[PDB]
């Protein structure tokens, strides 16, 4: 909770500051973190590589 | 079978090369070995070699050749798609090497960096507790400023993997300035991935302490209550369970009519979890703020509250905030007589008494018996309450609540307040006042005259003022020996009480 | 053979060069056959001409027909003698720098059979500066001439410091981590992890291997098919360890090390367990990702396992001790250890046979898991409370006539944070242990005042724990205490007489 | 005291155990291996004749 003889009765019956008062609730929900599996995404030369890639312009 | 064959004595070759002093070496094997990454069975290859993912990982992250960095860093990002692939770049330091990458000024490489990572926080074990270690919430939430809305999904889906369930995460983001960041991204950008994305981590944060001042003084209700009628469910769900958890904080924020408005109208939706926010939110934002109050029942708020309590039935979830609602738009502000009529109007004092019995827990017992003490205030009220059978109800609720608070060992002094208020409310009418002292009530009142709370000596020495205005009763209160504990309370630093007590023993003679 | 071999003798110490180039030509024939190689070893002036030949022409025939020879008479016990006499050595350690090849390897191949098998090989290579030059020549890519290379290294290094040092001064760390992150040829590999692990004993070698990077590199190949090359990856890197505080990248690594625990191997079970409590040791970010990758259930299964195999359960201990303390998931190790039924046999290593190291780990662990309140009763219902104040009270006697004072310091800290719980102070009060709380108030190690200011400050809580704190006469040295230099001891002492 | 029971700085400490196994030494003995007289001049022709 958050707070914020007849004529003198009057003045009672009609203060602001009297119960009930306005209250707060206070949530916390999270979630459960389900996966953004959607987003949008974002050898001949080997002849001509030197002796080094001999070995592998051979194999392929 | 075949590729797969010749990839095994492609892949230690290409190993060597890669770990050779020689530049230009080192380069061209980065190539080859890119576009092997591109096919499946080569692909695995490399996978299935801790030394060639370990010489990739090392050859990104040392290379000042920016063809290397993003060959190398494509070849990663390749390698993520498998379960092996994200193994081994795990085991390989991947991950410090990826945090760094994230400073290149090779968009391709920056792209391929981000999305790798995502891949691993999304799948791979330890990951996210390797990304916050090697300062990869900060890099990220800098990277905010960038404007490729892409770009931004998958970032600011990385900061949501990572900060959910993890407090620490959450105060470095907000230390980064996150908050400002993801508030101006939803105030900005119309693509809805990124929306929803930033949403979600809006949504995470919402829930630490430290960081709800700050998106609220961002200015991120405003900027969430723009997609509250987005097509995109998932967009409006997400901005509502934020805006929710930000709501107690957000109670003196302005520019909210929008947002007020929408949420009276989503109090319709046919989604349970839209009435329950828009319900929970309202409540949240009306408390204390007479502008909202106004702004609210100004658009039908009441009308659309009653019918959100009588779609309810028992759901708790929707009723204690929705009823909680109507109390706060009830008193004190400019309308809140034509609210207390509209309540009856749109059928509401019907279920509003119903809410007082079982199966009702204490908590919106509590908000309806105050609900009822400002529906009182309307004297068009006073009949169809009596009618509904407030009055016994009430007078049975504090019976049973003053009875608990009298043994030693929601406040059940609370309810005794409540109680008591709402009939002294409701004593104003003549007719209620005789049932009121039909139920014999009036030894329980002069009892809660003695009691050391100020707020329920109050109550009482105030139904008992209303009360005492009819002669038989005033005497019935003198003979129950009322005289001198109301005596007593004319010495009370509460004028209330004393002008209450005053009258009390005026009227008894 | 026997009658040619002086005549090929004085062609080679000829002048002209033409002829000696002839003559080497065939003393390389015929040191291809055994009967006259025989004959050739057994010539001194023979072998001397074709030491000398061999450094100083200019032919690659020549140099390559006499290093062959060399290399033929190395296969035998007279061979070897021969060449280590006519000083072979100081020549062949200088043909490592040969541009050929097939010089090259014909040397560096003597060489290891010299260094195999001819008593004072070693000293002489290592004069000759032979260790310099084999670490330079890491840089080549034969493997077959790596593994002789790397081999010779390790005969030059075990057990030598100086050679140690020279391998470090030339750069062999970095050259030799570089191999293990190339190369997946077996058995260059294997003598490459010797020479790693021989030189891991050093402690100026330690910090240079680490600094190259060799914890990630030797942890690639810890699920290698050999077992010899996982065996010395993982004795290296225990060694290493202790200086390791400082590397990134190390996921791989200690989430490995975490699948080992679950080995049949004993010695692997026993180095990933040494590994990882060194690796633990004041480091937040290790102790974290030990932690996510199922360190703690590894770990407590691993104590289960080992019964009282102390060099297994001592590091398993102290790793569990650092897992529990000082980072975030701390929290999370302390419950995990209940969770897996770790909490009985921890209580049960405070226990015979369990020598002092083993019980003074178990101590501190004891101590961090009684952090968590969860873990409060189960500490209590395992009998950790009475025989903590048995070591107690042995120590503290022990000190008035692995230290006591440690014990000392370690059991009452235990009992400082067991004293948490209300129905724990009864049983610690029940011992009749407020005496001796108060008396260690005048030890003169702060620390020891801390805890004892400590346990008295949980204890005075209560009524009746008060009242009896108050009766010996504690508040004579707690009013002292009060000036202590030292923060905790002050503010306990403080609460302590506060509270009464 | 809050601060005092917080205090990172005290004990218990945490403790690195001293390795250094250096082997026993074993050998790698598996390792993998890495007529005309006449035409001769008359300084090759003893050995031409012997041969
Ligand atoms: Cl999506
Ligand atoms: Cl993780
Ligand atoms: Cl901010
Ligand atoms: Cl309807
Ligand atoms: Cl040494
Ligand atoms: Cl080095
Ligand atoms: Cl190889
Ligand atoms: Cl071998
Ligand atoms: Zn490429
Ligand atoms: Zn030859």
């Amino acid at each position: 909770d958050v707070a914020p003889i007849d004529e003198n009765l009057k003045a009672a019956d009609s203060d602001p500051t009297a119960p009930p008062y306005d209250s707060l609730l206070v949530f916390d929900y999270e979630g459960s973190g389900s996966e953004a599996a959607s987003l949008s995404s974002l050898y001949d030369y080997l002849n001509e590589w030197g002796n080094r890639f001999k070995k592998l312009a051979d194999m392929y | 079978q075949d590729d797969a064959e010749l990839a095994t004595r492609a892949i230690p070759e290409l190993t060597k090369l890669l770990n050779d002093e020689d530049q230009v070496v080192v380069n061209k094997a980065a190539v080859m070995v890119h576009q092997l990454s591109k096919k499946e069975a080569s692909r695995h290859a490399i996978m299935r070699s801790p030394q060639m993912v370990s010489a990739i990982v090392r050859t990104m992250q040392n290379t000042n050749d920016v063809e290397t960095a993003r060959c190398t860093a494509g070849t990663l990002h390749n390698l993520s798609h498998h379960r092996e692939g994200l193994l081994a770049i795990f085991k390989s330091g991947g991950i410090p090497a990826l945090v760094k990458m994230l400073g290149s000024p090779v968009d391709s490489v920056l792209f391929y960096a981000i999305t790798t990572l995502h891949n691993l926080l999304l799948h791979q074990e330890g990951a996210k507790m390797a990304v916050r270690l090697a300062g990869g919430l900060q890099k990220m939430v800098a990277l905010l400023n960038k404007t490729n809305v892409k770009f931004l999904a998958i970032t600011t889906d990385c900061l949501q993997i990572l900060a959910y369930g993890n407090q620490e995460s959450k105060l470095i983001i907000l230390a980064s300035g996150g908050p400002q960041a993801l508030v101006n991204i939803m105030r900005t950008y119309t693509y809805e991935k990124l929306l929803w994305t930033t949403s979600r981590v809006l949504k995470v944060l919402s829930v630490c302490s430290s960081n709800k001042p700050a998106i609220v003084e961002a200015g991120g209700m405003q900027a969430l209550g723009l997609h509250l009628t987005d097509p995109s469910q998932r967009l409006v769900q997400n901005c509502l369970w934020t805006l929710r958890n930000l709501s107690d904080a957000a109670t003196k924020q302005e520019g909210m009519e929008g947002l007020l408005g929408t949420l009276v109208q989503l109090l319709g939706s046919d989604d349970i979890n839209v009435v329950t926010c828009a319900a929970g939110i309202l409540s949240n934002l009306t408390c204390n703020n007479y502008k909202n109050k106004m702004m609210v029942c100004q658009v039908g708020g009441i009308e659309a509250l009653v019918r959100t309590v009588l779609r309810a039935g028992d759901r708790e979830d929707i009723t204690e905030p929705a009823i909680c609602a109507l109390r706060h738009l009830t008193s004190r502000h400019q309308e809140a007589e034509m609210a207390q009529n509209a309540v009856r109007l749109h059928y509401g004092l019907p279920v509003v008494v119903k809410l007082l019995h079982p199966p009702s827990h204490w908590p919106l017992i509590k908000a309806t018996v105050g609900l009822i003490r400002n529906l009182a205030l309307c004297p068009a009220n006073h009949a169809p309450l009596r009618e509904q059978g407030a009055i016994p109800r009430l007078v049975q609720l504090l019976v049973r609540a003053h009875q608990d608070t009298q043994r030693r060992t929601v406040r059940m002094e609370e309810i005794v307040e409540g109680c008591t208020g709402a009939l002294h409310i409701l004593a104003r009418d003549v007719h209620n006042r005789i049932v009121i002292r039909g139920l014999n009530t009036i030894p329980l009142f002069v009892q809660l005259l003695y009691s050391p709370i100020e707020n329920i000596q109050r109550v009482a020495a105030g139904v008992l003022c209303e009360l005492a205005q009819d002669k038989e009763a005033a005497e019935a209160i003198e003979a129950e020996g009322a005289t001198a504990p109301l005596t007593e309370l004319l010495h009370s630093r509460n004028e209330g009480v004393a002008t209450y007590a005053a009258a009390v023993l005026f009227r008894m003679s």
